[PDB]
């Protein structure tokens, strides 16, 4: 399964944030637009798609910017059919319980923001943003959005940039 | 020559200036009312879910 998401992941046009050489993050394109996350510094790698001009909101810590629609031909497919279970991402699986995803310790750190959690048929059901550290697992601070489309943002107590 | 200090009013130009000041404090205050009003429902929104 994990071999699959890495092949959809890498299928799709996703780019990680490169600044002075390091990866320092991950951007991915939904819906037709651009996002990345306020908090990381960096261009896309991608000189089509930098440049596109982000919009930024402070409130998420997260931007947007417009995609062309030649270019929205092939993007990430969303879902707003979240039950609880267990869904998976770049490294591993992550478990979905009371409304918070979790993913056991040592997984996710520093440069790992912008990786998109997807279900079992590939849909996006919410971004990895950051994290703290929860003892055997940790959580992760994520985005995810209703049927209603009501953009809402789960964050951890003390939760550290990750 | 009593001359007291709240005697130069003209009742009417003197509610017009009433009108000019403290009636923007008024229009300010309904706006933070408002302000509040939108933030609380913006917040409600969010974390309804």
């Amino acid at each position: 399964k994990r071999q699959r998401m890495v092949m959809k992941l890498e299928s799709d046009k996703t780019f990680p944030i490169m600044l002075e050489g390091k990866i320092n993050g991950y951007a991915c394109v939904v819906g037709g637009k651009l996002f990345r996350p306020m908090h990381v510094e960096g261009k896309i790698d991608n000189d089509v798609l930098a440049a596109l001009k982000t919009k930024k909101a402070s409130k998420y810590d997260l931007e947007y910017a417009d995609v062309p629609q030649n270019m929205r031909a092939d993007t990430f497919k969303y879902t707003h059919e979240k039950p609880q279970g267990y869904y998976s991402w770049h490294h591993g699986a992550v478990q979905y319980e009371n409304g918070r995803f979790t993913v056991p310790k040592g997984v996710g750190a520093k440069g790992d923001s912008g990786r998109p959690i997807l279900d079992n048929q590939g849909r996006v059901v919410a971004i990895v943003l950051g994290g703290v550290n929860e003892g055997s697992r940790t959580a992760l601070s994520v985005v995810m959005w209703n049927e209603k489309g009501v953009t809402v943002k789960y964050t951890p107590e003390n939760c550290e940039q990750w | 020559h009593a001359q007291t200090f709240t005697a130069a009013v003209s009742k009417t130009a003197w509610t017009w200036l009433t009108s000019l000041l403290g009636g923007s404090a008024v229009i300010i205050i309904i706006g933070l009312v408002l302000a509040t009003i939108v933030a609380m429902y913006v917040l409600t929104n969010q974390k309804h879910n």
